[PDB]
């Protein structure tokens, strides 16, 4: 019967999204064959390589890269120049327009270049391009790996910074991973001499085909695992043999929590600890002031459905279980706890009326037995001696599938099975046709 | 955006060495390049030293070879200008600036006038 | 080496007159082409940057534009404190080229 | 208590599917090295290019393409001939067999061709193939983009036709987009001289690697946003302080709609406006004729769950909210509105019986006070002066997860995370191994 | 009212997972151009080819492959040697480390090799690698196709073995499919001369880019379609005009099945037939022994929700319908069948009390009419001649969407639409930029 | 599938020009190629003009150079056959047809007999 | 140039007799090889197309087959109106080659 | 792991042919390669025949050409050693083994001593 | 051809003494390098395989290690039945090279 203000926080199932700078050198070699006045294109091959670390620093400092790439293979240095120009030209990063939702790219070269070769001789020309992509990388708890919008997967926690090995996963090679404090990065890659922002810690990883850089942030500062779902000031609290029940008619749902309270000093509630309190205080200063007072301290409960409840009555660790996406079951409790709280109370309003009534009649019989014992004898024999029908039938519910499985498989414009089958068909067309 | 305060006016005769201190005020930075210039009456500013924030190399190809030495440091970035063999042509106002703080903002220092007089 | 010409060399105007000053150079690309402001006995201070953004603290009475190798700075209304020496310059990486600077004064 | 025939239309969550003709020239260059009697294959490279527009017209008119491709790069024309044959041969489109579900392909070349080069000299041969794919492209509202089964995404509305810019999205370059009225296309690409069907409007887009063509259809004619879910003739209608309730025992569910009616002349109901009426009339001519009459005109309601209800009693704009996939909550209302309609009525059948009963006893006491005031004194004192137990306990429901998260992640034979990790491993094997 | 022990088996929605050996020859040709002391990398092309069948046998027998590959094109044999070494060297399969979850790979070559060419002359070198991948292939009923973790899709049933054509799908070419009885495969591919395990039947398929091998297992032996969900010894059984109802308070849910029993000799219950019985017997020997006896034989029922129930009371074919992932609807029946079993019984405990009470009063009136007819006249007139309020209001439930559609689209770190858009952008960058 | 009705019988002496109309009945088409042929007793049909639906070019390499001119039009596709310098060998039945309407269907016209008689 | 021979040149048969007529040509590929029907004083009309489909309105009493460079048209039961001139032809793109045509008549 | 039982001791004079049977006990196998060797006092074992499980080819390049013939069979894999032109140097203990059953396990047979004595 | 040397040729030790025996060869790679056990008048039996696993039925009193071209077999405690002839060998595919074998005995 006691009342309190509750704040329901849902599990942060949305992946933490951050900005990742992908630096990549695109070597696009176009080979053609020239014969008299007609040139025959012999083909093209495009590869992505990781620019050197000093070039990454130069890009982050000046928004400019170099038109030359060097790679060490078997002790031999192979150098590729842009447009077969053997100079050391420094090229600026200019935008390539496009939309790509949230995949803005800055490229030094915006047009493919290729010149025809000499007569009776094939010529191959390089089209090295310095591309920096500000991609959106999403990670999910326990954040052992994060992947960008493109096809890049890394086995490194976004918060690992060398000294956080025991608390943050790190499965990639330590040789390819670097940490730089007080690192300077350009604010805008599109123009040179842009403002250089300083960051406390930046992590770099030399991938096979590119270099992935990200600004290191504290896990408990920007990657909190609880998201505010809804606050309810008018909530009825009840106790049952194994559960605390919090029923809110604003959302028409009741949540059941175990017979224990989560410690307020838990490490998973940090960014919420103040926030969940603050809103509560705001509520205490918005709807139930003056005439009401805070009964007890703020408590934390974990419901059986996975939701988190911050409770403050007004007059011991969290688990890894996630919240249920569909909350109708909670509404089901609201369909029960109400009726269970109604029908029983109705009985408490009928039997209490009945027991008195049977008493009131009984005294009428008590004297009547002295005058007319026939009524008492009939009552104790329940036989002579000498309301409404029930439309509550069996309403067996059927499976109301609004959309069939065929309709469910065609909700989105992309189907993974069809794409994989098309890729297999492409492989067959390029290999099996031979 | 960064004030880049500089030491007050200094008076020194030619021949000996000149020391100038230029504090990196405004905000603790290790990103904005440092430029030391001099200005004389009748003309504008002329570049004399362009160096990185966290260190210095005293890049001077066409002007005053060996006459300028800059050290600076990290974090607070306290720039130190040192001049050897001071000449009469060096009587001018020296300025320290950051190359770009925000939106191509080259904020100059207060300016130290090296002037020889009585 | 590159050339730089800021025009006019010297000019005069009354209070509250729109004035345009031009800057020309042989730069390969646009670079930045910022515009400054200086007074006799005072350190130089910026006015405009990138031909699209202005220094904080300077009101919107100044504007900038450019085309080809020419860049113009326009003032809607001249004030008493607006008279002084103005400069245009280019700056890329660490290389920096400065301008002679126009002089604005009132008789 | 009033009754009416209802037709529940669900939101058309299934993507509109149409046929897209993808014309592509596959340049497959195979390079090998011949030494004496043993030939060493130096490799191969396969690229896809967009055939020229006149060649697209020739294909649509004759089911035949040309064995030569031309591309303009930096003012130079590069021409690639099929099987290094420098003629202008016209090749017919023959089927390549296969199944590919709904991705039938017609190719001029069904076998890869490559001849060994001369001794001590490498030779590269082209395998240009004209491939026309009748792919299935799916688009979802607001149809700002559609994607085929293969990896082709275009930022053009399927219904945009030049003059529909303000009502249909168009984000691609206008140079690469063309509209042709009364355009002629072959009925069957597999054989030459097929029947030439004429279409009122055909849209072409020169993609980077191919040309995508589609027949333009009216959005309000073939792409209606409402799908018929179910019709119910025996539905009870009720009114509540904020909602109209339509309860059907055929589906054992009740739908709640706001206290307003959607205008019948809405643009989103056009193809439904007649159809939803017609079925209604059919129902009025099937089960509830003669003895029943149509009370009121046909009305349109938008339920809180997103479903659309066409209502016709028998005796003001739609929103973008989509229908809920799981309708158990509606059944929950059927579990409530019934019991709320039962228990209360039970009270209306008990209290009405009780109030009369308490009255019937009262008169018995009314005269009795003149004869035996002791009973009346005891009744007004409720003390002497001189039924069943309640098994309705707290049945706290638990989360009956039929399939665990591990089981849910392995429902389909394709997992996107595993495929992306395999692609990353492929990139590492081709680059990091160096 | 009758009671019985039930075992609830859920549909095996998890795809059957088995181990597939993928043998592939990776031809990675690296071409470079050497000029004086600086070498210009001209590019690289990587292709995957299927090793010959005899080489597959040699690998399965010795964990070793050959450094040479042969392919027949247009009657000409093209042979590629590893690292341009024209010998017949036999190379062993050694692990390539990595994790790849469950995609362990054994490769003969662990480092890419390429040597610079002569001055003023380009050189291309081959990097042929024998790679055997122990991938996990998942198949879903009716198992007409299975796909591995990588991008390999085959139209062959995993259980087809030549003589099972009418019961197992086979859509691929019969030329590329082979069956080997008593086939010998190495236990560990990482080391030579490993233990040779013998298998009764192994199936091989020469794909376009590789060879896929799998051990054939009986469909009814390891690929049973029923998964044990739970069991309940305390279950109430009831009969209704169209359904048997099994209500368990342990799970707080009731399941409804049609008025028929599935034949015990059904082919889809084989591996379950004993197992579902055994647990039942265990239960009969665990909780309800001595004082209880098995009433009737074991029966099989198919619920309307798709679940399978093995029922044994204690004192006719299955369909393709799958079980509903969310079982709250079953709990909804537990919210109804309880209350329907309570309120009605409450009426059976009230009306039975009322009808007697109205009888007990009636006799009181029966004699009273002889003495005081006024009470009887008032009772038959219900007018003079000469309890509680109902808080049960309309609690209209709203759609409690815990996570919005934007949040639902960002649950996982991989989004298919974004990946496809990035692939389209890659195609535009490699082709449209020209 | 398309009837492709043609004008009635025409009688004209040789030497002057002959005009023949070929209405595009059946269905409004701009897809089926137009073929003009002539037929004489004792032999089958011989092609004389093959042209596009929406326009015409009078393609005639080996037969009757300059003696056949076709214009046609779009939509209704009313073909117009024009002959100059009529000769005695041209006395025959002229037919206009569509190359293929449905399933290789070359439907011919009614046929206009150009016959010189009294 | 290509050749074309339709056989027999002239033949006669009674009512209700199955008759096969052959057509041979030096075509590079199958092309279409349609079969027509003509009567004296009447415009020609098609009978079969693509050797697999027939003209609408013509019943199933006519059949077609082919192999190599030969193509046969078969009639199950000859009728009174079936006597006339028949043609076989090839047609690709706009190029068209016609046949001389067999004559069917009853004495 | 597989016992690979072998026939008992055999006594035969030189000159004639020797027959040895070696049953493939332990488990029905067609995977483990078969090796026939001989051992004489004062030295270790020397390989004489290495063959496939399901068949045999009697591979012997440097030792006793034509003097060893092995047949074996599938399933139970009953190896049959046949020797022609027996010599005094062949008096030794013959062993049959599988090359590897489990974890490099080369299990040998019981061993048949071919010894010439009275 | 390759060489093989098993050391010591002959040695003696008391009951319960740890003894190490070495095997050296000119093998290109590690191969397998299994270690055997034989007794006079008895068939040879394996002791160790792959330098990391032991034959089933043989207790853990034997150990193996290796480095470079040398491989050592170590016995913690010698028993009465442990005296005999030991061999080291290499075996790849079907090719097999055997060792002379050390002799262990007690006076
Ligand atoms: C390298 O040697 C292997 C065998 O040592 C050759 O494989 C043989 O190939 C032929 C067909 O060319 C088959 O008939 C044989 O059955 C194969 N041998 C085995 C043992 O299976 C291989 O061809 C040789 N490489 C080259 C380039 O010839
Ligand atoms: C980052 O490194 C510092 C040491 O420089 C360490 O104190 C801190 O805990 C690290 N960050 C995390 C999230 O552990
Ligand atoms: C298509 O274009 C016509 C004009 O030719 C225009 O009337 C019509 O509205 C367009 N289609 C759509 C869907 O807007
Ligand atoms: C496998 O083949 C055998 C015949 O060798 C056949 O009896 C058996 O039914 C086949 N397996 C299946 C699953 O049909």
């Amino acid at each position: 019967l006691d009342e309190g203000i509750m704040v329901v926080y849902k599990r942060n199932i949305v992946a933490h999204t951050f900005k990742v700078r992908v630096y990549q050198k695109v070597l696009t070699f176009r080979r053609s064959y020239a014969y008299h006045r007609t040139t025959y294109l012999l083909g093209s091959n495009t590869e992505y390589v990781a620019p050197p670390m000093w070039e990454i620093h130069h890009i982050n400092s000046h928004s400019q890269c170099y038109s030359s790439y060097s790679r060490v293979i078997a002790g031999t240095v192979f150098v590729a120049y842009h447009r077969d120009s053997y100079e050391n030209k420094t090229m600026q990063l200019m935008p390539d327009d496009y939309s790509n939702t949230h995949s803005t790219r800055y490229v030094t070269v915006k047009d493919q270049w290729h010149s025809r070769g000499s007569t009776n001789l094939t010529r191959e020309t390089s089209n090295l391009n310095c591309m920096v992509t500000i991609t959106t990388a999403r990670s999910k708890y326990p954040y052992h790996f994060f992947a960008t919008s493109t096809g890049d997967v890394v086995d490194i926690s976004p918060f690992y910074n060398g000294t956080n090995r025991n608390a943050s996963y790190f499965g990639e090679n330590a040789d390819k991973f670097f940490i730089f404090p007080n690192y300077t990065i350009v604010s805008d890659f599109g123009r040179p001499n842009s403002a250089l922002e300083t960051h406390r810690l930046v992590a770099f990883l030399e991938r096979a085909d590119s270099v992935i850089s990200w600004d290191i942030q504290d896990e408990k500062n920007v990657t909190c695992q609880l998201t505010f779902w809804e606050a309810s000031e008018r909530t009825i609290r009840s106790e049952a043999e194994d559960s605390y029940h919090f029923s809110s008619a604003k959302m028409t749902a009741t949540f059941l929590s175990k017979k224990q309270e989560v410690n307020m000093s838990d490490s998973a509630l940090d960014c919420v600890r103040d926030e969940a309190i603050n809103k509560l205080q705001q509520i205490f200063n918005t709807s139930y002031n003056q005439t009401y007072e805070k009964y007890g301290n703020v408590s934390v409960f974990e419901t059986t459905g996975g939701l988190v409840v911050f409770w403050q009555g007004i007059k011991t660790h969290l688990s890894n279980m996630e919240s249920v996406h569909n909350l109708v079951y909670a509404q089901l409790q609201f369909t029960y706890d109400t009726l269970r709280g109604y029908i029983n109370r109705a009985l408490a309003q009928i039997a209490e009326a009945w027991c008195v009534d049977q008493r009131r009649t009984l005294e009428v019989f008590k004297e009547l037995s002295k005058i007319n014992p026939s009524a008492i004898l009939s009552a104790i024999y329940n036989k002579p001696i000498a309301l409404d029908i029930d439309p509550l039938e069996n309403t067996d519910f059927r499976v109301l599938e609004l959309y069939s499985q065929k309709e469910l498989r065609s909700i989105n414009v992309f189907d993974l099975e069809e794409i994989m089958r098309e890729f297999n068909s492409y492989k067959q067309r390029v290999k099996y046709v031979e | 955006q960064v004030q880049l305060v500089q030491s007050g006016a200094e008076v020194k005769k030619p021949g000996e060495s000149l020391k100038i201190s230029c504090k990196g005020s405004g905000y603790t930075f290790t990103n904005y390049w440092i430029g030391w210039v001099r200005q004389m009456p009748g003309a504008g500013l002329e570049w004399m030293a362009i160096i990185f924030p966290r260190d210095s190399y005293s890049a001077y190809s066409p002007s005053f070879q060996g006459r300028v030495t800059i050290s600076v440091d990290k974090s607070i970035s306290t720039a130190y200008l040192h001049w050897s063999s001071l000449e009469a042509s060096d009587t001018a106002v020296y300025y320290c600036a950051i190359y770009n703080d925000l939106r191509s903002g080259n904020s100059w220092g207060q300016g130290t006038p090296l002037i020889v007089s009585s | 080496d590159i050339q730089m010409t800021q025009s006019p060399s010297s000019l005069s105007a009354s209070v509250g007159d729109r004035v345009t000053i031009t800057c020309r150079a042989s730069q390969s690309i646009t670079k930045y082409l910022n515009w400054y402001q200086q007074k006799p006995g005072r350190a130089p201070k910026l006015l405009i940057h990138t031909t699209s953004t202005l220094q904080s603290g300077v009101p919107s009475r100044f504007s900038g534009s450019g085309s080809g190798t020419d860049f113009t700075l326009t003032i809607s209304s001249l004030q008493l404190e607006d008279f002084g020496t103005y400069y245009c310059q280019q700056s890329f990486s660490t290389l920096w080229t400065f301008g002679q600077g126009t002089k604005l004064d009132i008789k």
